[PDB]
């Protein structure tokens, strides 16, 4: 079975940081793309991210949103995925989800099987 | 002076013409040549080269290297399609991309035959069967592994060799290429069973061209 | 490459067929685009993917179509327990910009 | 069977020779031939399941490798011919197959389509880039599109075999060997900005094993100078 | 038939470049073209076939003229004349109708008077390379290549403005002489964005089909 | 190379002579003296040094 839970939001001063973390069990983690999507209170999707498997070498992929801000990244002893995030706003106030893709044929759709229960960060 | 008398046609600008010009730079003393590797005389050698076929369209491998892969897997029917492409030009078919359907796009007219390689990009130790069928034009195509082996045909076996070679021709129902499964694949434990086919193409070195034209693959 | 999901708020009683649309700005290819469940005080599941393919654990009711810049996706016979909201996601340059949400409430 | 070079020793047991020449020696350049003559062996590259390929510029790749790099900053000009020799070694329980295609005056095209890629992206010196399988994104600046279908180059992939190349089928096929002459404009150029050659080798076929056999294949490339020489005095 | 797929009888063919206006009496019109292969995209896609290219060149001008709204009282005009001026790579450049570098004794120009056969002029190969390169991986800015540059062109009146303004249109027609290529190259598959580079956008391999068989 | 018959592999054979350092890489083992030795080609390779009191 597939397991991506996830931790470490919470309460910031705006023109703060936080990072937040992505625990990833049930799967082999360097074979996978490993996304990030952030979703306000009753309002519409919003992709920020994703980062490559080992085959492709773990470059990253930023949206135009938050480039030069947030930061995905990966720890190499376990499988945890991170996302450290900087310089938070007043719209930044969502909840952030931890997903997952594959390859369907041999191709790379685009499409997030797997999605993670979901944390909530707030800021004041 | 010397009586001359001026034709029709004279003093115009023919786009197409081949006439003696004034040089606006002369004593310059131009750079002498220099032997560089690997000079082109002529675009038949570009033809002549072989290219990699994508024969595996199907909307979602075009923008993928899973475009040039034939998937062949050990089903449980005896008999089946493998491939099929017909060979009908222009009509966005399968070679019309490719280093020899490049240079067939600058020209209106143009008749000869192709050789089409195809190589089994599988394991060692797999084997198997499989027929090659060319229909020619007028021929319907096969509807069963039978009446395409009554037809021209070549049965290529995957153990012994692992490249056959198949020559049709190609002119400016038009003909087809389909391939079928003989028998099966048979593989031995803790081999893989999905395997596959690349697909080359080529000039078979003896055919023209005429009437230049531009290309339609552009805005 | 913005996309719009018409209607917004769907009501239909149980039994019945009904039918939502997600209409693209510019050209996206068929394959990149899919359907998602997200219901409430849940995460999202994927539902459809690449416009025509169901996904694993899902239930036959549904099939998706369209091409060029219409999709849309289709119920069969609506039950009671697939009550969300579905999202449409596309590719055809970064970012993966997804739909504005269709809500199904039965009657 | 055991060819050496200097102080080195690599063993072979099928070559394919550039655009049909050898190559071949030519102010006044003057001639060294024995002190960096050998055979330069980079550091291995993975194959695994969903990879995509690899490349290397070639007058960049022996920049850090020892006197051959000592040579370079010693000497403004320079004119050298190449022979590369690229063995996989899997067993007979895995399948795939590569292709080894030597490009030369390959321009690569950077993400942002305004600007042009930078040097740190272009080539790691004596170290792989890796081509990808997704697309780049326009956001990034300076870096280099590898949609690997393309090529890089805004090509279609089937048709790099017009360059001269050799295939890796692992059910026949071990190694590929290239000698590659020197093409270029001039007779000598600026080698401090100039990559004349590309090394691609891009896998058509995936490679596919069952479990047990080790999931990954590894990849040695050998490249030995010919017939260098520099201008200076 | 082999003698259309030549390398001469695929490249040596008439094509019109550029396409530039120029008024005598308004201060800021002269037209300006820097010689470059890559003007339009169906010629500039034959010569990316090969990775060198040697060749002559041969330019002709067709020059026209318009007579513009002036105010009244009989405006009447004498046949006009033009000059034509090529800067060789590396020589002084006009940025005024009034210069000095109109009137330099190394960048040979033609005059020609309104009314008679078009102004042909021929160019050697002008590079100190022993060919011209289309295509250059390094840097001189990343893939400039400054050996293969050819010069430029720039045209104006000689009359001065007599009574009313008088603009005209000059289409250059470009014709590779002599061609030797070598090293050839996979033609391109996606679309041109920018003159200068090679730059792109990523795109299929080719049109789909639904079913393989 | 008392290995299985159906296992590949490279190995380097490094040298260094009398005053230059043990090499800490395997790189600049390569940039001196050395022999890849192919395990799937042949099982056995020599190399011959010179040994003084």
């Amino acid at each position: 079975e597939v397991k991506l839970v996830e931790s470490g939001g919470g309460l910031v001063q705006p023109g703060g940081s936080l990072s937040l973390s992505c625990a990833a069990s049930g799967f082999t983690f360097t074979d996978y793309y490993m996304n990030w999507v952030r979703q306000p209170s009753g309002k519409a999707l919003e992709w920020l991210g994703f980062l490559r498997n080992k085959a492709n070498g773990y470059t990253t992929e930023y949206s135009a949103s938050v480039k030069g801000r947030f930061t995905i990244s990966r720890d190499n002893s376990q499988s945890i995925l991170y996302l450290q995030m900087n310089a938070l706003r007043a719209e930044d106030s969502a909840t952030y989800y931890c997903a997952r893709s594959r390859y369907y044929g041999g191709t790379y759709r685009y499409a997030l099987d797997y999605w993670g229960q979901g944390t909530s960060v707030t800021v004041s | 002076g010397l009586p001359v008398m001026t034709t029709p046609g004279s003093t115009q600008f023919l786009t197409s013409d081949d006439f003696q010009s004034p040089s606006a730079m002369p004593q310059f003393d131009v750079t002498p040549e220099m032997q560089i590797p690997g000079r082109v005389n002529n675009l038949m050698e570009i033809a002549e080269v072989d290219s990699v076929v994508p024969v595996n369209n199907t909307e979602d491998n075009v923008s993928s290297l899973k475009a040039y892969q034939i998937p062949v897997q050990s089903n449980s029917d005896n008999g089946k399609q493998v491939f099929g492409f017909p060979l009908q030009p222009g009509a966005n078919n399968v070679l019309n991309r490719t280093l020899l359907g490049e240079i067939l796009n600058y020209y209106t007219h143009w008749s000869g035959s192709i050789k089409l390689t195809f190589m089994f990009c599988g394991s060692a130790m797999a084997t198997g069967k499989f027929l090659l069928a060319y229909s020619p034009p007028g021929a319907g195509v096969p509807k069963n592994r039978k009446d395409a082996m009554l037809g021209t045909h070549v049965i290529w076996d995957v153990g012994l060799q692992s490249s056959c070679v198949l020559c049709v021709p190609w002119i400016s129902a038009a003909g087809y290429v389909t391939c079928w499964y003989q028998t099966n694949i048979v593989v031995p434990a803790d081999v893989q069973s999905s395997c596959d086919i690349l697909c080359f193409v080529s000039a078979c070195n003896d055919f023209s061209v005429r009437m230049l034209k531009d290309t339609p693959f552009i805005r | 490459n913005v996309l719009t999901q018409s209607p917004p708020i769907m009501s239909a009683s149980p039994g019945e067929k009904v039918t939502m649309t997600c209409r693209a700005s510019s050209s996206v290819s068929s394959s990149y685009l899919h359907w998602y469940q997200q219901k409430s005080g849940a995460s999202p599941k994927l539902w459809i993917y690449s416009t025509s393919n169901l996904a694993s654990g899902v239930p036959a009711r549904f099939s998706g179509s369209g091409s060029g810049t219409s999709y849309s996706l289709t119920i069969s016979s609506v039950e009671a327990e697939d009550a969300a909201t579905y999202y449409c996601q596309q590719f055809s340059g970064y970012p993966l910009t997804f739909g504005a949400g269709t809500k199904l409430e039965l009657k | 069977r055991s060819i050496t070079l200097g102080n080195s020793t690599i063993t072979t047991q099928n070559v394919v020779v550039g655009y049909g020449v050898w190559p071949e020696y030519l102010d006044q350049p003057t001639q060294p031939d024995v002190a960096t003559c050998r055979f330069y062996t980079l550091e291995s590259v993975q194959w695994m399941k969903n990879s995509a390929g690899w490349w290397w510029k070639l007058p960049d790749a022996l920049s850090q490798m020892g006197l051959f790099g000592q040579n370079m900053q010693y000497h403004y000009l320079g004119r050298t011919g190449y022979t590369i020799h690229v063995q996989c070694n899997a067993s007979k329980f895995h399948q795939g197959c590569l292709l080894v295609v030597c490009v030369p005056e390959a321009e690569m095209g950077c993400s942002n389509l305004n600007n042009t890629p930078e040097f740190s992206e272009l080539s790691g010196g004596d170290s792989a880039r890796m081509f990808t399988d997704t697309q780049v994104g326009e956001s990034n600046a300076k870096k280099v599109q590898t949609a690997v279908w393309n090529a890089g180059m805004g090509v279609g992939v089937g048709n790099l075999t017009i360059f001269p190349h050799q295939w890796i089928n692992l059910r026949t096929n071990n190694s590929a060997t290239l000698v590659m002459p020197y093409i270029n404009s001039v007779p000598m150029d600026n080698m401090f900005r100039h990559n004349n050659l590309t090394l691609m080798i891009i896998p058509f076929v995936p490679l596919n094993y069952s479990e047990g056999s080790s999931p990954y294949v590894p990849i040695t490339v050998t490249i030995a100078p010919m017939c260098a020489e520099y201008n200076g005095l | 038939s082999r003698s259309e797929s030549s390398i001469e009888n695929f490249l040596c063919r008439s094509a019109c470049v550029y396409y530039a206006t120029y008024t005598n009496n308004s201060k800021k019109g002269f037209a300006e073209w820097v010689i470059n292969t890559r003007q339009v995209a169906q010629l500039r896609r034959k010569l990316e076939l090969f990775t060198y290219l040697r060749f002559d060149l041969e330019l002709t001008f067709v020059i026209t003229s318009a007579q513009q709204p002036s105010t009244a009282s009989s405006v009447d005009a004498p046949v006009q004349t033009h000059q034509i001026m090529y800067v060789p790579p590396g020589g002084p450049v006009p940025t005024k109708v009034k210069d000095y570098a109109w009137q330099t004794s190394t960048n040979p120009s033609v005059f020609w008077t309104e009314g008679n056969a078009p102004p042909r002029m021929s160019i050697p190969f002008i590079s100190i390379g022993n060919a011209y390169s289309c295509f250059y991986d390094g840097w001189t800015v990343y893939g400039i290549n400054t050996l293969n540059n050819m010069g430029t062109l720039y045209m104006r009146h000689v009359n001065e403005a007599g009574q009313g303004p008088i603009k005209s249109t000059v289409r250059i027609y470009f014709k590779p002489k002599h061609v030797k290529a070598w090293v050839p190259r996979p033609p391109r598959l996606c679309q041109y964005e920018k003159q200068k580079n090679v730059n792109f956008s990523p795109i299929g391999v080719t049109t789909s089909r639904t079913d393989i068989i």
